[PDB]
């Protein structure tokens, strides 16, 4: 990792040791629009949350806690690890799952059970 | 005056490195008097941390980046120089400074 | 141009492939292809409501119209297949005018509910209306409405919402196996209901709530509870069973909130069980949050996690080596178990295994206890001996594939086990060993379907592997196997199927127990996680140790309790049946001062005077890649390397006692499900 | 005695230790410090105040929103200490004075106080830790008044309570100490700084933020503090000459001592001794002539070399000559 | 005078090898250059008879992190002459340093210093390429997208420590982020 | 009568007779200053809520 943009960058350099993924997320399956697919994302794993005593919100100390799903988008898998590369964040790709098509036909609701076999 | 322009080469880059050094180490008795650095530190442990920072950012082979480095250096320079900065400021950076590490930081917490 | 959803069209041959224009672009598409499948392929995405890529076809909602130039009128673009110089229109007047014609009529006795509706932010009805609907509505007459029905604890009916796209009328047919829902009536009066009153049974009836493209169905357990654009969604995988779903865990703040599938064309197929779906509440229940130490009178004081440790290394330098024993549970991550077998082996012990089928499996060659025959590969057999087991309730993803392949390629199905109930027409050969014998010998009726199928599959139970007539058994089946051809290089069909996420792992690791009689000569037991193992066994003068997430029959009588964290709280790899490796991405923080497994093994063999080289995660991995390296190669399809020839001769002799049952409560299995308030609910009602 | 501490953040300020903590007197001089540093952890801190309402407005800036509860009450009245205790796991108690009202004398503020505190503690079961804050030079064969209180305070809230620790801290050195800062505004006002006692008495000053952060370990224990008595003191044995001289070296004045043997400032301090009582209650606060610390001052008060100590805390305290005394710089 | 004319006039006039885009809408006729012509082109179109540029209205970035070349530059500018706009864009990476272009345009300055402090961007012969807007002593570039909102440090005042403080940022309520993107877009 | 949840207060409402098998629900007497319109099917014994409201409707005769 050439993490030199990191250096030059402004980043702390306890944030610049994490480790991220490189994910490409998938279709909800509550919908069956494919509109928000090939967008590439880079998650930094920032689960560190805790509540309010107070109010019970949500509080955390965790500054990437939201980039990577607010701001943080690329078009492809290599913009996102050349971005990773250079930032020196030690990545790991999960490559997407794609459907298959297969034939379908409307004819095959209605076929021929076969010949009445007494068996 | 202006920002120089980028530099082509290695060398180039050593002598941009070696010049903001020396420039620094000219800069140590003004910040001794501007704040009250007299009875706090040595004129010499300031001209070291400057060094390790030089040091330890050594590895660095791409010319641009040197002297990008350089720049934002310098920019720090001349925020010190003037009273932009506190005074805790600079001794909160510029001054140098058991069981096994894995399980003190599993007494500490989960998330290492 | 790139098909719709990275769409992936297999061509079987480069002749079979015709050519249309969808848009005045030319695509190839495979003779069988329809309308809305081309234009999918060509990039374009057609409007759709009631047609589903794994249901059958069926034009209702008349959405996906488009206009096709040797036709007057237009054709449904979901059933119209496609021809050699078709040319398709899709954004032409003809197609927009039907679009905004049929939006029209559907949103014309829709209820006005959206706010209270739990589609809300994620509805196709209106995601459409607003895209390839019109602005203004000319309807101002009184609307229709329908009562809402009971269909159990898992989905709520608001039937008011439906739109009469019979997909879940589809699903319960085709996929769930189990008809009980169907369309009711004639005309706009036609309603979708079960006419009595009865209850959703099956264990994939919760699916009903994603195919379902308004808020007719939803989930009653996550009613009103948040919004999705509240969510954040975290692709992690399953561990409540060994097929390992692919799931999409979605989580407001530090608490999970649902659990909805996630495509896998290879493991589950856009479908999970119920177990799956709402097993999320008990993960904020009955958890356990920190250290603890039995007083004097008996009673658990909560303690820091240097005392307890203390504690239990003061006290495992006082028993013999061969007095350790070490059990890993049924949701350990392979990290924590090769973690827990370093330790025991370091301190002269060798008693480590699952919670299981841990009962002295040789796990020396891998095809024994792995479905060497792919799930996905599962649609290709032509004849199922299901040899003591029961896929409904051990994977529900192997019998929906088995399903589909039964209703598809008319596959024979012959069961061998203790009666039970099957969602597809099965032949009970027998009900114990000697039923393999008959099959083995010959003369049996299903023996002739067996030796004339092209390609048959043996599905072999994890439940055959506790009996102490194991080697017998599988002598027997391997026997057929081999008389009757199952295993060629074009064509494997052994399959023994797992119940738990972690017995791949743990046989591949060589987690296996040697001795018989090692949990009652004990006096030191980890119990890592296990707690479906019968604490009534342990002996009295044991110090027992429990490290999980949970608190069940195993915490009363353990002596320490070392709080752990979850599955959705951490990294782990996890091995399917088939011996898929997959890897656990956190979402939500660890509740207390729970940490992760490995970490307090390790931490323990420190505190124990036992050095571990590793001190990071990445430093376990590499010890697991001098022990089983395919644990490290997470995401590929490694196929076995030997058959069943290797195996060295093993004249025993078949007991004769029946095949038992391993699960008897479905919504019982787990630690997680074992504590939540869905899963109570839902075998008090659903379970007969 | 685990059970007071549940972290539920990432140890900042808005992070969550599970400390519930009533700070008695904590408008004082420790007071500041201590709160702040309970604060930094994620603790609620009740701060129990009398008077004026704008003395613990200084101390609703530490905690993020709610963490610090001011609180009127009464050490008079029992009901009132009784409500301020209730929702608290630990109690720390602060109260004292070195100075004589005809309110309060040198018993009733430093030992009655600390009684009645110890007892409520003990009727309203539930607080996990106690601390009780004397000086270092308590003991019964004191001169000083006020160190005889404080001791008797000391076992009265052992034998009260035993699982209480008793942090017994020396002169304390700080932005607002009692010490420095009037020997300063006495330079700065005479000329010359008065020795009551030649500038011979040895004394061990401590910072004021290692005494705080002492406590706070002694909190954050692993349960070996409970019914132990530390004598939090500084690295260097100064004498009152020694001291002298630092805070001329801060001030930047040429040192001009007038020595003063025992008799005199003791006959010097002896008025206000006798005229405590007047037509007003409230009389001027003695600055550096206050009889009862020109008794202590006769006795040198050193930790003692065979009693608990920073270092038994893997605590090092500050060296007094740099930090924690450039806040003199004000008076340059 | 116009976006029809402009284009025509600029397409015959100009050098060729100085452009190498150019939309021509009713959004705004743009030029796209390399980043060693960028001055070369501006001091044309400022002194040129039929295109008298004299006011630069400002200077913009725009972060592109899939992009291989990150910052994209924009310089509108404007013809009281003629009464037109012109917008010329370059684009940079994070090491790259472009040309100013103070000594066309006076006004330039604060400008440059604004993309500097907020992209990282820096210019070649720039009198004094100092932070303008964030906090003196300021890390980081925030107008980044991989800058997150809310930044990595927070101030306080510190009672002990007599003075404002910076300390690391945490949250009482964390950015509720809602993703309302919709599948049917 | 602060000590009445809003649940028992609309659950002491009589529920409304009507006539026909189904009953428009708009929540106010005003229909721009209540509740989206609710159409509600009377067709079952219990009495039917509306969903926005919490009012209760029964059929009248059948
Ligand atoms: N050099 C030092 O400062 C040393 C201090 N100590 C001990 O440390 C403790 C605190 O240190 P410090 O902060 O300097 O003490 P301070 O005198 O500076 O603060 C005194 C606190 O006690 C409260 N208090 C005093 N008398 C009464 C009373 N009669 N009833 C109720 N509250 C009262 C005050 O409240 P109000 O302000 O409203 O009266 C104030 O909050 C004291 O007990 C002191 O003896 C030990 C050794 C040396
Ligand atoms: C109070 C003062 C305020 C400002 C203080 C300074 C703050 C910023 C500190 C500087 C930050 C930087 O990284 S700016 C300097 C960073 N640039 C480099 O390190 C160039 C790469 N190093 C090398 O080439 C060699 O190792 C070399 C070290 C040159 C010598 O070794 P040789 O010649 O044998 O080859
Ligand atoms: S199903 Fe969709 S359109 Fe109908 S009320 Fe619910 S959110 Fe609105
Ligand atoms: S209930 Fe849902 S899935 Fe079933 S027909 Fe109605 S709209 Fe379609
Ligand atoms: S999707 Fe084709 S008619 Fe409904
Ligand atoms: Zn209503």
């Amino acid at each position: 990792k050439r993490g030199e943009i990191g250096k030059v960058s402004g980043i702390p350099e306890e944030h610049l040791s994490r480790k991220v993924i490189i994910y490409s997320p998938a279709r909800t399956a509550t919908q069956s629009g494919s509109g928000k697919l090939g967008k590439w994302k880079i998650n930094f794993v920032s689960t560190l949350k805790w509540e309010n005593p107070l109010m019970g919100w949500t509080s955390t100390g965790d500054p990437y806690a939201n980039v990577g799903d607010s701001a943080l988008a690329f078009d492809s898998e290599e913009a996102a690890k050349s971005f990773a590369e250079r930032h020196g964040w030690d990545y790991k790709v999960k490559k997407p799952n794609t459907p298959l098509l297969k034939v379908k036909s409307y004819s095959d609701n209605f076929k021929w059970k076969g010949n009445p076999q007494p068996e | 005056i202006g920002v120089p322009p980028n530099s082509a080469n290695l060398t180039e880059a050593r002598r941009r490195v070696f010049d903001f050094f020396r420039a620094a180490c000219r800069s140590i008795p003004t910040i001794m008097d501007i704040y009250n650095l007299q009875d706090v530190v040595a004129p010499s442990q300031l001209r070291y941390a400057i060094s390790a920072q030089i040091r330890n950012n050594a590895h660095i082979t791409d010319p641009k980046v040197i002297d990008l480095l350089i720049f934002k250096g310098m920019e720090e320079l001349t925020d010190i120089v003037d009273h932009a900065k506190q005074r805790h400021h600079i001794i909160g950076q510029y001054v140098v400074g058991g069981k096994t590490d894995f399980l003190k930081n599993f007494y500490t917490s989960n998330y290492f | 141009r790139n098909p719709v959803g990275g769409a992936r069209v297999h061509f079987s041959n480069p002749e079979d492939a015709i050519e249309v224009f969808v848009d005045g672009y030319a695509v190839k598409v495979p003779k069988g292809f329809t309308v809305l499948q081309a234009c999918e392929v060509a990039g374009v995405d057609i409007p759709r409501f009631c047609y589903h890529s794994r249901l059958s076809i069926a034009g209702n909602c008349r959405m996906c119209l488009v206009e096709v130039e040797k036709s007057p009128k237009p054709v449904a673009s979901c059933a119209m297949p496609a021809l050699p110089g078709m040319k398709i229109k899709t954004d032409t007047p003809i197609a927009k005018k039907a679009r905004e014609g049929v939006m029209e009529f559907l949103l014309m006795n829709h209820p006005l509910d959206c706010p209270i509706c739990d589609q809300g932010g994620e509805c196709d009805l209106q995601d459409q209306s607003m895209a390839f609907g019109s602005d203004r509505g000319r309807f101002t007459e009184m609307k229709r409405s329908v009562v809402d029905k009971n269909l159990g604890p898992l989905v709520k009916t608001v039937m008011t919402r439906c739109i009469q796209c019979t997909r879940c009328v589809r699903f319960a047919s085709e996929v769930a196996g189990v008809q009980d829902l169907g369309i009711l009536g004639r005309g706009s009066g036609e309603e979708i209901g079960t006419y009595v009153e009865k209850l959703m049974t099956s264990e994939l009836s919760g699916n009903v709530i994603d195919i379902c493209p308004v808020g007719a169905l939803t989930s009653k357990p996550f009613a009103f509870k948040a919004r999705n654009w509240e969510l954040k969604a975290t692709e992690t995988i399953d561990v409540s069973d060994a097929v390992g779903s692919n799931i999409r865990v979605d989580s407001r703040g530090p608490e999970v909130m649902r659990i909805i599938p996630r495509l896998n064309e290879d493991i589950n197929e856009e479908w999970i069980s119920d177990k799956t779906r709402f097993c999320y509440d008990g993960l904020k229940r009955q958890r356990l949050s920190d250290p603890m130490i039995r007083d004097s009178d008996g009673r658990f004081k909560a303690v820091s996690w240097r005392d307890a440790l203390a504690v239990v290394g003061d006290i495992i330098h006082q028993v013999k080596p061969d007095e350790i024993v070490g059990v890993a549970g049924q949701l350990s991550d392979a990290e924590s178990m090769m973690v827990l077998k370093d330790f025991v082996n370091r301190m002269g012990s060798d008693n480590v295994w699952c919670e299981g089928t841990a009962a002295g499996v040789d796990a020396d060659l891998r095809y024994s206890y792995l479905m060497n025959t792919s799930i996905s590969g599962l649609e290709n057999a032509d004849l199922f001996l299901l040899i003591g087991t029961q896929p409904r309730v051990e994977a529900a993803m192997v019998n929906a594939r088995i399903c589909k392949t039964v209703r598809a390629s008319n596959a024979k199905v012959g069961y061998v086990g203790p009666p039970a109930e099957f969602n597809y027409d099965c032949k009970h050969l027998g009900t114990g060993p000697d039923t393999l014998k008959e099959i083995a010998e010959g003369r049996h009726p299903f023996c002739t379907a067996l030796k004339n199928a092209k390609n048959p599959a043996i599905i072999v139970g994890a439940g055959l592997f506790n009996r102490t007539d194991k080697n017998a058994i599988l002598s027997s089946v391997e026997s057929i196997a081999q008389a009757n051809n199952v295993v060629r290089p074009d064509w494997n069909g052994l399959n023994f199927l797992l119940q738990y996420a972690a017995q791949a792992a743990a046989l591949d690791l060589g987690l296996i127990q040697q001795s018989a009689k090692a949990l009652e000569s004990a006096k030191f037991v980890y119990l890592m996680g296990a707690d479906d193992v019968n604490v009534d066994k342990i002996p009295k003068d044991a110090f027992v140790v429990y490290q999980g997430h949970h608190g069940d029959k195993a915490v009363y009588r353990a002596n320490v309790i070392l709080p752990a964290s979850a599955f959705t709280e951490k990294e782990g790899t996890y091995e399917n049946t088939e011996g898929f490796t997959q890897q656990t991405v956190p979402a939500v923080p660890t509740v207390g001062d729970a940490r992760d497994d490995w970490k307090i093994v390790r931490a323990l063999s420190e505190v124990s005077g036992v050095k571990l080289p590793y001190n990071s995660i990445e430093g376990v991995r590499s010890r697991i890649k001098s022990v089983a390296p395919n644990l490290v190669h997470t995401d590929e399809r490694e196929p076995a390397a030997f058959g069943p020839s290797l195996k060295p001769e093993c004249k025993e002799a078949m007991s004769t006692t029946p095949f038992q049952t391993v699960v008897e409560n479905f919504y019982m299995t787990n630690s997680i499900t074992r504590a939540s308030k869905i899963m109570a609910q839902c075998s008090a009602v659903l379970l007969k | 005695g685990v059970g007071h501490l549940a972290r539920k953040g990432t140890g900042g300020r808005s992070s969550v230790s599970g400390i519930v903590a009533t700070v008695f007197g904590a408008t004082g001089f420790l007071g500041r410090y201590l709160v702040q540093q309970l604060a930094k952890m994620g603790s609620q801190v009740l701060v129990p105040f009398r008077g004026s309402e704008d003395s613990p407005r200084h101390l609703k800036l530490m905690g993020d929103l709610g963490q610090v509860v001011p609180m009127k009450f009464d050490p008079r009245d029992e009901d009132s200490i009784k409500a301020v205790m209730a929702k608290a796991n630990v109690v720390i108690n602060l109260i004292g004075r070195e100075y004589e009202t005809r309110n309060f004398s040198f018993e009733d503020a430093n030992h009655h106080i600390a009684e009645k505190l110890a007892l409520v503690a003990k009727e309203h079961g539930g607080i996990m830790r106690y601390i009780q804050v004397s000086c270092l030079g308590a003991s019964v064969s004191s001169p000083s008044r006020m160190l005889r209180a404080k001791a008797a305070a000391e076992e009265a809230v052992l034998n009260a309570l035993p699982e209480a620790t008793i942090m017994r801290p020396a002169t304390m050195i700080g932005t607002e100490d009692r010490i420095l800062n009037p020997w300063s505004m006495f330079v700065k006002k005479y000329g010359f700084l008065p020795l009551i006692g030649g500038g011979t008495t040895k004394f061990q000053p401590v910072y004021v933020v290692d005494v705080a952060a002492a406590i706070v370990a002694a909190l954050k224990d692993d349960g070996s503090s409970m019914g132990k008595t530390y004598e939090l003191g500084g690295p260097d044995v100064f004498t009152t000459h020694e001291l002298a001289e630092i805070m001329y070296d801060m001030i930047r004045e040429w040192p001009r001592y007038v020595k003063l043997p025992f008799p005199i400032a003791k006959a010097m301090a002896a008025p206000r001794d006798f005229m405590v009582n007047k037509v007003p209650f409230p009389l001027p606060s003695p600055q550096i002539f206050n009889l009862d610390q020109i008794n202590a001052l006769t006795t040198d008060t050193l930790v003692s070399d065979n009693a608990l100590k920073f270092q038994d805390l893997d605590l090092v305290p500050h060296k007094l000559k740099g930090y924690p005394v450039e806040f003199l710089i004000q008076y340059r | 005078m116009d976006n029809q004319f402009i284009f025509k006039y600029s397409w015959e006039t100009l050098p060729k090898k100085w452009v190498k885009k150019m939309e021509r809408s009713e959004h705004g006729n743009r030029f796209d250059t390399n980043t060693d012509y960028l001055f070369q082109l501006l001091c044309f179109l400022k002194l040129h008879t039929y295109t008298r540029v004299q006011v630069l209205i400002d200077i913009c970035g725009v972060d592109y992190p899939s992009r291989k070349r990150r910052f994209e530059v924009v310089y509108n500018l404007l013809s009281t002459r003629y009464n037109s706009r012109i917008r010329v864009q370059t684009s940079a990476d994070e090491v790259t340093r472009i040309s100013s272009v103070v000594s066309l345009f006076p006004s330039a300055g604060w400008w440059e210093r604004e993309v500097w402090d907020m992209f990282g961007v820096s210019f070649i012969n720039h009198p004094d390429l100092r932070r303008i807007l964030t906090d003196y002593g300021f890390e980081g570039h925030p107008l980044r997208k991989d800058f997150p909102l809310s930044g990595y440090v927070q101030v306080r005042y510190d009672d002990p420590e007599k003075r404002v403080v910076s300390e690391p940022i945490e949250m009482t309520q964390e950015f509720r982020y809602f993703d309302f993107a919709s599948p049917w877009e | 009568r602060s000590k009445k949840s809003p649940m028992e207060l609309i659950s002491e409402v009589p529920p409304i007779k009507v006539d026909g098998r189904i009953v428009a629900c708009e929540g106010d007497t005003n229909p721009a200053l209540g509740h989206p319109i609710e159409f509600i099917c009377l067709d079952l014994n219990e009495p039917a809520i509306c969903k926005y409201c919490g009012l209760r409707y029964v059929q009248d005769h059948h």
